[PDB]
């Protein structure tokens, strides 16, 4: 997900060895996207100026 | 042009075979490894999740 999300080559992510792969971890229970960021637009010119 | 010419020639064959055959009588003996470890990590910044 993270490699899909950063589109840019420039930028490596680190390699998972074949230990960390099956490794678990806890993610949010919904993602920000631009969804989130398009419904502040209201407000958004007061985030911008300052 | 005499055998003088051929005299930088000789040098340099006579140097390569002097090499060749000092490496021929030298004593070789295994050494011990001790440097093996895993110390080469790699930095950076942790892609934490916001939410």
């Amino acid at each position: 997900r993270i490699t899909e999300m950063v589109n840019d080559r420039r930028i490596m992510i680190q390699k998972l060895t074949l230990a960390e792969k099956p490794q678990v971890m806890r993610h949010v229970t919904t993602e920000i996207n631009n969804d989130l960021f398009f419904k502040m637009s209201p407000v958004a010119q007061l985030y911008i100026y300052h | 042009m005499a055998s003088t010419t051929r005299l930088v020639n000789d040098r340099k064959q006579l140097e390569q075979q002097v090499k060749d055959d000092a490496r021929i009588l030298a004593d070789a003996r295994g050494l011990n490894i001790t440097t093996v470890a895993n110390d080469s990590a790699t930095g950076g910044q942790a892609i934490r999740n916001v939410g």
